[PDB]
This record gives C-alpha cells, structure tokens and sequence, in this order.
C-alpha cells in the first residue's frame, strides 16, 4: 500500500498517475554456477549472489565519486545476462527500458 | 559517495512489493482452453487465481536457437510500453508444433527439434530442453508478478 | 621573593613580569608564548578533543580562527566556536 | 545439482525476454547480435591515443599540447575539448575570447594529421539569446511536465531544459544541427563526446529526471529512462554521418547506454578515481560490457578525480594501451598530467606503451572488423576462449584480445612480479618481449620492472603490426606491415588482416577494402583472400616476417603471382628459435607464399 | 637664454588652458589640485599586496591560492578575478560551473579578513538573454551612430555595445547596478576593476570607437574621447559607495584615465611585458603620473606578457613593494607564478619584500592622507625634493616616498651593486638595513645580493611602522606602532601619522581619525596633535622607538598626560649609533614626551 | 582628408569638417619639462622636432614598446616645467585627440 | 612590430594641417576697441587678418596665482565642446585691472600684484610676468590656429 | 663498386641496401633518406638558411617538417618552401 501511488523520496515527489504497474519473472538455470553481464556496475566480472543484500540495479544514474564492489546502478544499463558452465552457455535478454532490479541466488 | 542520495530496493516501492513475494506455488495458471497455435506464435491466456486478472502469453520459437516470451494484459485500460529502436529487425520465427498433451501440460517442438518447450498449466511454468536435457525453467519458483493497470484516482 | 625568567636560547634574563607582557624580549621569542609580540614565536593550541597544534605568534588575536578550540582569539573581537569535532 | 536462479523486476512495460540457448558462448554472441546489431566499425584514428582533460584553456593551449607530443616523440591522434570551450556551457558554441577562431585551430591540427573532439551534452541552457534554446522551445521539442510546461532542471549552465530525444523529430533536428552550416566553426576533423546523457539533473531525484515527466507519445520518463542516453548517442552519430553526405564514419563517445548502443560508437566507465583499485576494476567493467556487445570500452587513464602518483600513471598507460578505448582524462582541479611532464624514467615507460599500441593498430582494426561483421567481442574473458577450464571462470586481472594476445597488466605499486595463468592443455605461449616459449596450462611467475607489460601471443596465431611508429595513425595508414607468426605445437598458425581507407563507408557501399588470410603450415607461409569481393588500391606491402618457434632453414624463397621466384635473406636466433625474414617486399593485395627450404 | 616651447594641437573643442605660476613645484601641486581635486583616500587594504592573474580557475582555485599564502607565510590582502569568472564575459554575472556560489567564496575570504576584486568592463555583449543589454537597449542608454541605431563593435564577448557614460542617466544606472540586490553574488568585501575603458573596440579604427559615433547631447565621440574612461571609473566608484549607503570608501582600478581620475581610485600602466627594461620603465611612468596628480599608480609585478625568469620576478617584487599600487598580474598563456612556486631562495627574498611593504603600511597610509588633503604626490622624483640640484633633473632609476625614504631598486640581471645618488648638502642618509650613515651629496656604490632592496631614510624624518606582520592589513590595523627616528646633523627630526578605521568616510563625516605630529629636538621626542578636530577610539599604542644616530643616554624618562613619570629601559649599539627604547606603552592618541638624559 | 576621411578600412564621415585648435607657449629659463602621461618614455620629456609629437588619445596598444611617443591607455594634458629658479605648469583642458610638440632653444 | 594600426601625425589630417603651420608672424590680431572688463574676466575680440574670422578671448586671473585663457568663436554655427565634470568647482577669480596702455598693447594687473599680463594687439600675444620678470609667453611663435566651423 | 658499412661498426651490406626502404643497420645509418629505421635521421638541407635534422619517422608522413619541404617527396602532401 505505501508508495504504490504518490511516492516521495528525500524532497522529491512522484505523482505516479498510473499506480503500481511493475512486472517480474524468475528463471532457473540447472548446472549453472557462474553468471555474468548486466552492466554497468563497479563490481566483479563474475556476478555475486544477492540473497544477503541488494539486487543489481539497472537505472542510468550519475553517481558522484562512485565506489567499488557494490551493486549500485551507474551510467549505463544493458539487460543481458550470460550463464556459463563446462557443458553449455546461455543468455537472457530482458528487453525492458524502465528501472530494473535483478536478483541472483545460488542452490 | 553519498549513498542516501540513491534509493535502495526498500526505498523503491515497486522493488519492495516485488521482493516481498516469497518462493512458493505460483497463483498464475494457464487456461489451456485458450491456446491458439499459429505459424509464427503460440498465444495462451493466463489468470491470477486470487485477483482474476487475465494476461496473454505470446510464445515464439526463433531461428538461431532462440525463444521469445512476451506477456501483456489481455484488455488493458491503456497500452503498455514496448521498447522501440533496440531490435534491428523482426526476428525470424521457427514453427512450433504440438508433440505432447494432457490436462495440465502441453509439449511443443520447435521446427524439427531438438529443442522443445513444455508448458505446465497449473501452476504456470515453462521448461526448455534440448531433446530431454532441461536447459532452463521459467516461473519455476513462482515469483512471477504482473501488476495490471488499476483504475486512476 | 621570586626568580626571573631566562630565554631558552640563553639570550638574556628578564624579570617574570616581562613574560607575556606583549613586547618581545627574547631573540627566540620564548618570552611571549601567549601573545603576538614576537615574530618567531609560537602559540600552542591544546585542542581538547582533536590533535593539538602550534601556530605562528602573528596569528594570535589576528581576528582569524586558527585553533579548532578558538583559544588563539581571546581579545580580538572575533569569537571562535569550538570545531575540534 | 548446482543451479542458479535469476529474477528480473521492472517498473513498467511488458514482459519481453529472449532466451539465447547457445550452446557455445560464440553462438550466444551471434544470437544477441542478430537481435540488437554489432559494434560499429570505428574510424582508425579513434583506436589511437586520445589526450583529454577538463579543460584545455584556449586555442594556444591546444596547439601547445599538440606540439608537446611531437617535441617529446609521443604519438597522439585526438585532443579533446571539455565544457569550458563553449560560451558558458551553451553547446554548439565557442567562447568568443579563448576560442575565437575554431576553424583555424582545426586546420592546424589537420596539418598535423590529428583530430579534435568537442563535448556536446544533452542539456540546453534556458536563455532567450541562445538560438538552440529558442528553436527547441518554439518547436516543442523539450521534455515536458504534467502542466504542459517545458521541464527545467539544473546542470552545468545553471537552469537548463532537456530535449526529448525519444521524439524522432527531435533526433532529426539534433542530427541536422551538426551540419557544417549549423555547427559554425566545426570541420571534418572535429568529432563529438556525449556526456551527462543519463540524463544528469543536479537538483533532480537521484541526480536525474523526475519519473512523471512526459515524453513523445505521452509516455512517462519512468517508461523510457534507460534508452534516453542511447537516443542521444544515436542522433549524434547520425549527425556526423549526414554532415558528410553519408560518406564518413562517425566517432561519438557516450556515457549512458543501453542494449544496441554498440551500433553508435564508444562508451567509457565515467568518472573514476586516481587509485590503484580503480585501475584494477577497469578490466572486469569493460569485460562485462564486452560480453553484452559493447566492445568499444575504456576507462579514464590516470583516473578522473584526484592526482595519481607517477608510478600509477605509468601502470595506467600500460593498461589503457591494451584496452579498446584509450583516453587520458582529468578533473578540473587536478594538476596537468600530459605524459611529458613526468621524470624521464616515467616518460620512457609511457612512450613505450604508446609505441606498442600504435604498432598494434592493424591488429586492433582487424579485431573490430570481426566484431563489426560477427558480433564477437574484442576484449575477452579467459573463459570465453577456454570454456572448459573452470579455473578461468572468475579471472579478472587478465584478459585476451581476440584469440591471439593474453594480457596481464601490472596493477600494484612497487610490484616485483606477477603471477600469469597461461591456459590451454595443448597450447604454447610466447612472451612477446623475450620470445620465450611457455607450456600450458600453468601459473607462471614473471618478474617485472616499471617498463614491463606482460603480453603473450598464443601459438597458432598471426599478428600484424606497423613497426614504423609515427606521430598519428593517419601518418601510418600506408606503411608496410610486419607479420608475427607464433607457431602451434603442430607447427601451424593463421591470422587475418582488414584494410580500407580508414574512415569512410566505402568498404560497405563500394566493397573497397582488403581482408587477407595469412596461414602457416609445414614450412610455408601463404597469403590468400579471406573475402574476394574486396579490392583496394593501397601501397601497403609486407616488409618483414617474424616467426616464433621455427628452426633455421637452409634457404628462404618467396613466390608471388605475377612475379618470378625470389630469394630472401634471413636471420635466426638458435637460443629463442626466432626466424626473421628480411624485406619480402610484396604488396598486401597480392597472393603470395614463402617457403622455408 | 635657455628656453622651451610647447605647442598643443587638438581636434575639436575650445581653447581652454590654465597657467599655474608656482613659484615652487608644491605650489603647482596645490594649484592643480584646486582645479581637478585630490587623490581619493584609498581604503587601507588596497595599499597591501594584490594577487592576480588571467585567470583563476574556479572557487576552489581561489581558496587554494588563499591557503597557499598562509601556508607559506606570505601576506596578501586581495585576490583578483579576471574576465573568465563571468558567464562568457557577460559582466555582473558568474560562470554557473566554476563560480556557482560566489557568496560562499566571499564569505570564506572574509573569514581570512581578505578581499576580492572582480573585473567589470564597459562593453556589453549583444545578447537578448543578457538582462544588462536588454535594459540599456530598452532605455536608450547606448552610444549611437548617426542613423540612430545603437553602436555595435567587437570585444571579449564578441559583438558588444557601449553604454554612453557621458550621459548622467547612464552613470546613475551603472552606479545602481552595483547594489547588492542588483549585482547578485556580490558582498561588501568585493571590489571592482575597470579594464578596456578607452574604450577598446577590436574592429574599430585604432582599436577604439568611431570618431563620428554620437553621445548624449548630440556630441561626437571625437569631442569626448579622452574622458570616456574617467566616466566609467567615476560611475563605478560611486556605485561602490552607494551600495553601502554612503559609508564605505571605494576601491576601483582603471586602465584609461584623464585629468581628475585621481578622485576615483587607482590606475596602472596596462599590459606590460616580463622584461628587465619594462621593470626599469615602471619608475618614470608612475613618476610622470604622480607629477600630474595620479598618486595611486603601479605596474604589473612580473610583467603581463610572457614568463619572467625567477630573478626578474624577485627584483620586480622588490620594485613593486615600494610603489603605490602593488599587484602581480599575468597573461592567460603564462605559467603560474604565485610567489611560493619558486625555489626557496627566491621565495625568501619575495617574502622579505612583502614584509617590508606591510610593515610600512602606516607610512604609506599617512602619505596618501597627505596626498588626499594637500595634493602632494606620494611617489616623487628627486628633483621635487632637491629643486636646485641640477644633477637630479633627469633621474629615473631612483625615487623618493614623501620626503623620508629614497629608493633605488636593483633592475639588472646578475647585478653585483648599484650606484645610489644621495643628494643634499649638509644632508645625511641612513641605510635602513645596516644603519650606516652617509653624508650627501655623493654617488655611493652599494653592493647587493638577491635579497637587497636599497632603501635610505633621510636625516630629520620619523617613519612609523607596524613591526608585527600578519596575513593581511585588516589583521594589523589595531597593532602597536614602532617609530624610526633618523636624526639630522642638528639632532632633529619630525614626522606625521594618520589613523582612522581604515575603510569608511567617518574621518570626514564625523572627524573620527587621528593625525599625530612626532618631533625630536634637543634630547626630547614629543608627540602632539597635528589636527585637534580628530578623535578616535583605538587600542594602538607605541611599542618601540628606534633612533638612528644617537649616543648612549644615562637614563630615558617618559612623560604622558594622565600618568606618573616612568623610566624606560633601552639598548644601544655603539658601532651603528642606534638606540632602541623598550615598550613606551603609551596610547597613540595621547600627548607624551620621552627625554634622553 | 579635411572632411570625409578614411584610415585603413575605417571611414570617418566627419559631418562638421575641420575644427581643430592649437596654441604655443614659450618658457624662458626652462630646459626640463615633464608629464603628459601616458607614454612608455623617460620622465624628462624629449624634444619632438626631429620626429613625432607626443600623442594624447586613450588607445589599447597590444604589446606596447618602450621609448616612443605613441599614445597609451590614459591621457592627462598637464605639463610641468622645472628650473633652478622656478616651477610652472600648463593644464590644457581639452578632451579630444591632442598632439604636443616640444622644442628647445 | 607592425604599428600601421595607429596613425602618425602625418596620417591624422588635423595634426598634419596644424603641424604644417611653422613659426612666424601670426595672422591673429586683438581688437582693443572690443575690450570689456567684466566682473570675472576680460573679454576682447580677435580676428584672423586673412579670413576675417572673429574669435573671443576670455582672460581670467584666478586665486592661488593662476591664469585661465579661453578662446571660442564669436558667432559659431554650432556650440563647441567644453570639458565638463573635470573641474571640481568654478575656479575663484581675482580682479583684473588695466595698469598700462598704448597703441599696440594693454597691461593688466592681477588683484594688486605682483602678477601681470601684457596683451599685445598686433600680432596677438600674451606675456605673463611676476613684477618685471617674464614668466611665460603665449603665441610668441605665432602658432595659434582656430579652424572655425564651416 | 664497394659495399656500404654501417657507422656503428656492425655489419656490411651491398650498395643496393642503402636507401632501399628497409632498416639493415642497428644505428639506422643505411636509410638516411627514408622512414625505414626507427632511430634514423633525415637532414633538411634548407639551402640558404638554417639546416635541421628530423626523425626518420617524419619522412613522408604527410606533414611538412622541413621549411624546404624535402621531407615530403612521395606522400601526396606538397610542401612549399617557407625558409624565409
Ligand atoms: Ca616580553
Ligand atoms: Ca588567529
Ligand atoms: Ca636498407
Ligand atoms: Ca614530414
């Protein structure tokens, strides 16, 4: 309920005339232990699990004096994730232009 | 860097709503009565069991061993945004064919193999295999969420 | 009675009441640690709650806040607040 | 049993996802490229070295920097002009005092066969005397608010409005603004840099535009945000193309980007910091971009913020020299760090790095043509080349250029050596500095000095080089080629070479190019056409061949179609098994073969 | 029989000439001053050291320069902002990127008790978004052409128009623009520099305005040309007064000037060059200006064009330290030459020159008060003080400050000594560094080092000094005074001292000032009032007396009204005949006497 | 050009024609004159008979040189004459372009 | 350096006309019939002998031992420029008195001495003296030139 | 017809390997007229004026380095004499 319509962050207000409209989907990759991509983040080549913390964010933002080893969104966003194993390679292309969060969990 | 300037997922209300859904049996399920198989795409209606909002799944096999999944509202109040100018062309399609059937699942074959997609109706799910080796599953953890456009205020 | 003060460089020996009397009597400036009278003297900021610091004697009561504890401005019209945090 | 779960969550739009099933990683590259396109072929000069900072003060300063490179024997292709070159951050203008004659400045750079890049940002100063603002306001081409007014935020020129680059009429206006009649003072050797195109809004939420601003078609900014920058990049590149009548290839650097941005030019990692850990992270950041199609990637050499110590600057020049986009840049309050301002020992290490980059230009150009035609990344993680070596799956202090060169730059102060992982069960590796052969797979400890750049050539590859380093790439584009043949365990090798005029679309509109295949097996090096449709008039010839891992022949004979059989002199090093063939003298457009008897 | 003929030829106007019959040169000074007025009393800070260049980069650079002076223990009162501080040379504005918070920058400088000067030139950019241009055009306040359109020429911002400063309505508009509400970002510690006010017109005849342009009342530009700059100076100075409510004294530097410009502030010799002969010529140029009433004169320390060698810069600091207007300035393309950027030996000599200037501030201030009240020049040719010594009539490598100090700066590279002419029969001169006494008349060969500034005090004079050098003059203006008594052969001396609050007109509107007379005769030093109308609340006291040319007394006794008779301790050097009286401790506002028994 | 006059590429329409004024002054006993700034020249003014007169016209001279009577940025039309016996001053109150000739006897 | 940007006296037409007049007998002459001694000044008409142009000389003794000489046209077509805002005040005047007179000259005394001004009618000339010491002469070389408005 | 000897004292090559557009001498002395050696020099005679040596890498680079223009003889750039 809170923030589903009109929402404020710091001193800025989002009138959000359309209300909650988000979309989401999960994908399971059997045999995959290494995933890569979804730039841009000042983070490792091999993407980390997000279970204990923030998901990776894709939202083109100007971050003054950005720091290293964190999933904060930087200037660019390419919603493409690659999965590599000894046996195969796979890719996922999430063609969406809005703010996007990506969660990664191991098994 | 000043990290209070930039939202966390909790401070992004749509991220908080989405991330609050926990792994379990999905409330979405496919109405196999609605299935239509054309040369270019398979369409099938989805329904949220609690809210009864109706979605449309457009499933496509593509040339060069690719699959495209598109999901929209069945009759939205207003059209939703579809990203232009990024794709360089209309992706060439590969024909889908029914190769396995029961009350709660449908198996489709892309062109002449080896790739096949099994659609389980309840709970809604998609699995992709080369012959019989499972490559990846969709909505297997039941985390799918599609906030339909509600009435303005 | 009482004993006189001697400059640390050995320059001279002056009575105690010529220490911090706002006139420079020692070549090394050691007789005016609390004033701006000597050109080569130093003033010590104790700066409780931060790192202590020495400043030039010429910056004592110059109207500018040099110590974080403000003790260098005690008779200049500038009131310095403690900023050692 | 091991499994990885991925979940995407987006604020609006539909669910639209492509599953790219491989099975190989190069299949995934092809699958994605068929969807979103391939890397635009960069003009040759843009693969050279770029000298930049915020800011070069005036025309005299620009000309002094140009002369400094020549006076200190360092190559450089482009000098960049940051925001202080314009009239109070009114883009498409020139400061009337410090840049009063831009055409004269550009002509002088052209006489040195060098280019210039000027920054053009998307935000437009709100100013009724600024013709750009008046036109965009009068034609309704600005991003809007819900009340129907033009959105106004704050950026470099103070109060500014934001063109709606999602509007096709706006992109057409922007493209036409780059014509030589509209962009007064510009010339064919002036290129463009798009910064702040996220868009950056200093007083906006998260330093960007409000979610409920309104764009073309009534869509909210929340719907389109992540492609706003791509549209800026696209419209700028299109303007550089049409200003020439559709003949010249563009160069545009962009900060913001999206899927498909590879079609419009280069990107870089933004405002980094002059620290060793920022140097290290440039590899995983550009590698993560290479994997998703953005091959033209780099980071600010020396760091944008703060002042690097001389040793860090040297190590950053060595790192940048082997990365796709090679530009030094610096913040307004940093000290000047043009490479000749350092002590002689640091100058020489930097000059050596610049010479290596320029010598490898034919190799860089060919890799980018293969990226342009196939969608294969230029800079590559080791696991892309060795998908079955699990010990490479996380390596990020190492990368490969194509399949031929493995790079492990020094990225630690006062290091005495590096640990280099040389993969491949059936592979051999040659240290390009010492020509020592190394067996794989192994972790080799290599001692280093300040001048060391650990680079290894893979056995089975042929690498073309311009060994005559000149002051800019334009000076070198007709020079002879030296071929470096690294023999495989089977005594074989192969390589390609792409050549054209270096800056036009003639390779595509007129098939005016060369694509050569060089192949070695047995004791014969053969040049044949890898694409017969391509022909090119060029004086480029083969002046030298260097073969790593070969024995001493009794005689060397050259055969070329149209010519009698010729004898070549040679030199052989028995210690390193290196054979140097002197002056083959054959045209690069000709079929030929060299036989070791 | 010897005779000189003078002929004046003017383009228009009437014949209007004043003959000033003397008979003494001080009578001529008084005669001219009664016609055109006297030198405006400068605020004390403007007699300190000014640090300037084209250009300081941004607020951070200005604050860094400010901190550099304190970190290297060098005094400085003002930091100057040249044309790059504004928005594309639109005056009364600030660059939105490099100077986004001028009030905060001015506040930080106020916390260091320092000032800032910003340049405001008379030419106004033709720009419909520039509010200054729109107002001046809408109110018809521009210089016009014969067809009735506003004149348009070319200068720093490109195409620009020129306000008609001969129009009183224009000068009133200009003055009101300097109010803190109109000149946004300005503060009480911001002052003004008027440049290019000849007026300079880059595309005009002889780089100035057309002769047939039209001014207020229908007069042609040929009729009024030489007072256009004076009107700019006047209207700017009045604006700095009016913005304060009529309380604060202005400081305005102007490049162009005319008869009467002394009433409005300072002038300098424009764009000189970093060469030894330009250093030499600063003396005759400011001396020729001093003789015609313009006492607040100087030249760019170090030269405007080109880069001075370190030794030339040291010698120019020593020269400038003893000239009225004391500012270092430099062209856009010169290297940075803030005085701490040089080697330690050069730094120390420059610091020594800065300390001498600041210690002499009470002396300078009194000389300018005498100029303000009497019309007597501050800097003087030797023949003004010795009108019967014919060998002084052409001297220009030497000058005097008032009647007390003779200055012969070193103005030759690698000089080992100078020849100093010490004039006056029965006159004595004291080397202020060594206290050696020299009888006149004679030409003395004085050996010099890098640190030497040949300065001599005349016998019969008393010079007041602040011996406690601080970071700026504001810091020093309540400090105690040291008196330097140079005894004549008759054992006498005299001197004056003016004191006030240092920056307001209270000395004139409220008689809030002190003018003291110090006189020595017999064996008694007496302080009395030279003007009884002046009273002032001040903590300034006499902390030391230095007497040159005295024997050793048996006792020293101080008498001041209101206090018991006191004994003073003292020190005497028999070699140099120098007597130092310790800590008289008497208020400078009190009558007192010191007797040497 | 007594009326319409052009110099280099600039034209002076000069609608009022020739209107110049001039006057000479003799200073017996005077051998040293000073003043009339601004010029990059010596303190003691030189005779102009063999060359150019001193010019008073506020002008912006790029990279001005030394020891010449060219007009610089400011103009104060005041000349001082000094001898062993007396001092005199001449103040020529005119705001137009002014040339000054100095001759000895 | 190429200083062709700035006029020499030869390239300034009014300087060339004026400087071409060389020392000689002046054609200007004072009409002593026109003399008027006013409260502040002495006025007298001057005439150019060849062109018959009529000028007005306003001669003033001032306090602090100063003399002011002003010359304008008698009947100008348009007003000539008089420099404003430079003088801080109207200079206080001293009374002038005729103390000598002959056919070709008038001697004037400032207040009560010792300064005197001798006006020579033909050719026009002015001499300034302290008692009997000649201090300065005006138009002694006959270089006066006043181009009237055509 | 005698062969050429490098000035560094290293090797001896036939006369026809002088200015043959390939670097054969370690000191670069066999290619004074070409751009073939990385450490060679090209002499601008600059007849009637100050002579000058330039880097071999600036021979026929398309840029006018000598005032007499002789460093550009086969590059497409035509340099005019500016030694005045
Ligand atoms: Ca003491
Ligand atoms: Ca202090
Ligand atoms: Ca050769
Ligand atoms: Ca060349």
């Amino acid at each position: 309920e809170p923030g589903a319509w009109e929402e404020t962050f710091k001193t800025h207000s989002d009138s959000k005339p359309y209300g909650p409209t988000s979309v989401g989907l999960d994908f399971s990759l059997p045999g995959m232990e290494h995933v890569y991509g979804i730039p841009e983040h000042a983070d490792s080549l091999r993407l980390k699990v997000t279970e204990g913390g923030e998901p990776y964010r894709l939202y083109n933002l100007d971050v003054f004096q950005y720091e290293l080893n964190n999933p904060m969104a930087l200037y660019g966003s390419v919603p493409v994730l690659l999965a590599h194993s000894f046996h195969r390679d796979l890719g996922i292309f999430w063609l969406n232009a809005a703010e996007t969060w990506v969660d990664i969990s191991s098994n | 860097v000043d990290r209070s300037n930039f939202k966390t997922c909790d401070e992004s209300s749509f991220c908080k709503r989405q991330r609050s859904i926990r792994p379990g049996l999905s409330p979405y399920r496919a109405l196999l009565d609605t299935l239509q198989l054309g040369p270019d795409a398979l369409t099938v209606h989805l329904i949220h069991e609690v809210t009864k909002v109706l979605l449309v799944l457009e499933l496509q096999g593509l040339q060069k061993d690719m699959t495209r999944i598109r999901i929209d509202e069945l009759e939205p109040r207003r059209p939703r945004y579809r990203v232009p100018d990024v794709l360089v062309a209309d992706p060439p399609t590969a024909r889908l064919s029914v190769s396995g059937r029961d009350d709660n699942s449908v198996e489709l074959t892309v062109a002449e193999g080896p790739y096949k997609i099994i659609l389980t109706a309840q709970p809604f799910r998609l699995d992709l295999l080369e012959d019989r080796s499972l490559l990846l599953s969709v909505n297997a953890r039941g985390l799918m969420a599609f906030e339909h456009q509600r009435a303005p205020r | 009675e009482s004993k006189p003060f001697t400059c640390l460089d050995g320059t001279a020996t002056i009575p105690f009441d010529q220490v911090n009397d706002d006139y420079c009597d020692c070549k090394d400036g050691s007789d005016e640690p609390g004033t701006a009278a000597c050109p080569n003297g130093s003033f010590h900021c104790t700066n409780t709650g931060y790192k202590p610091l020495y400043i030039l004697s010429s910056r004592v009561n110059d109207g500018v806040c040099d110590c974080c504890d403000g003790t260098d401005e005690y008779n200049s019209g500038t009131v310095c607040e403690n900023t050692c945090r | 049993t091991p499994q990885t779960d991925i979940r995407w969550m987006s604020e609006s739009g539909i669910i639209d996802v492509f599953l790219m099933l491989g099975p190989s990683v190069f299949d995934v590259f092809r699958q994605y490229a068929s969807l979103t396109g391939t890397q635009a072929l960069p003009p040759l000069f843009s693969l050279g070295y770029h000298q930049s900072r915020w800011n070069y003060r005036d025309e005299a300063d620009v000309l002094e920097v140009d002369q400094g490179f020549d006076d200190h024997n360092m190559p450089c292709d482009v000098i960049w002009l940051d925001i202080e070159h314009a009239d109070g951050k009114r883009y498409f203008t020139w400061d009337p005092t410090r840049f009063p004659q831009p055409l004269n400045m550009l002509e002088h750079l052209a006489s040195k066969r060098r280019k210039l890049v000027a920054i053009v940002d998307p935000h437009i100063k709100v100013d009724s005397g600024y013709r750009v603002h008046e036109e965009l306001r009068n034609h309704g081409l600005y991003v809007k608010t819900r009340d129907g007014s033009d959105y106004e935020g704050w950026c470099w020129p103070g109060s500014a409005s934001y063109p709606d680059f999602t509007n096709p009429r706006m992109r057409a206006w922007w493209s036409n603004m780059f014509s030589f009649d509209n962009y007064e003072g510009s010339a064919p050797n002036l290129y463009v840099w798009n910064d702040m195109n996220e868009p950056s809004v200093f007083n906006g939420p998260e330093v960007t535009m409000l979610k409920d601003a309104v764009h073309y078609g009534g869509w909210e900014h929340r719907d389109i945000h992540n492609i706003y920058g791509l549209y800026v990049h696209m419209a700028t590149a299109d303007g550089l193309i049409q200003r020439s009548g559709g003949i010249e290839r563009p160069f545009v650097l962009s900060r913001a980007f999206f899927s498909g941005s590879q079609r419009f030019g280069a990107v870089w990692t933004g405002d980094n910091t002059a620290e060793w850990d920022h140097l290290k992270i440039s590899i995983p950041m550009c590698l993560s971009l290479a994997l998703v199609g953005l091959s033209f990637c780099g980071a600010d050499v020396g760091g944008f913020f703060k002042n690097p110590e001389p040793e860090l600057l040297v190590r950053w020049y060595q790192m940048g020299a082997y990365q796709p986009f090679f530009r030094a840049h610096a913040h307004l309050d940093t000290g000047r760090r043009e490479p000749w301002l350092l002590a002689s020992q640091y100058q020489d290490a930097i000059r050596d790095a610049l010479f290596q980059r320029y010598s490898l230009l034919p190799f860089w150009y060919t890799l980018f043509y293969q990226a342009h035609k196939e969608g294969f990344p230029v800079m590559r993680p080791l696991w892309v080349q060795y998908p079955e070596d699990m010990s490479t799956f996380s390596i990020e202090d190492q990368f490969m250029l194509g399949d031929a060169l493995l790079i492990h730059p020094v990225s630690d102060a006062g290091a005495h050596g590096v640990q280099v992982y040389l993969p491949g069960q059936e592979e051999v590796w040659y240290d390009i500095q010492s020509y020592q052969k190394h067996h794989g797979p192994q972790t080799l400890y290599l001692p280093v000095t300040l001048s060391s750049i650990p680079v290894f050539q893979r056995g089975g590859t042929i690498v073309p080089r311009w060994m005559r380093v000149r002051r800019s790439s334009d000076c070198m584009k007709d020079d002879p080629i030296t071929l470096f043949v690294a023999l495989s365990p089977q005594g074989t090798a192969q390589g390609e070479l792409f050549l054209d005029d270096g800056h036009t679309f003639n390779y595509q509109t007129r098939h005016e190019f060369l694509l050569r295949r060089f192949s070695f097996s047995g004791s014969t090096l053969v040049s044949s056409s890898a694409d017969p449709k391509g022909h090119l008039e060029t004086p480029i010839w083969i002046e030298r061949v260097v073969i790593m891992g070969a024995g001493k022949p009794a005689a060397v004979v050259l055969q070329t179609k149209g010519s009698p059989e010729s004898r070549l002199s040679f030199q052989h090093d028995p210690e390193t098994s290196v054979l140097i063939l002197r002056k083959p003298g054959v045209s690069v457009a000709s079929d030929w073969s060299i036989h070791l008897r």
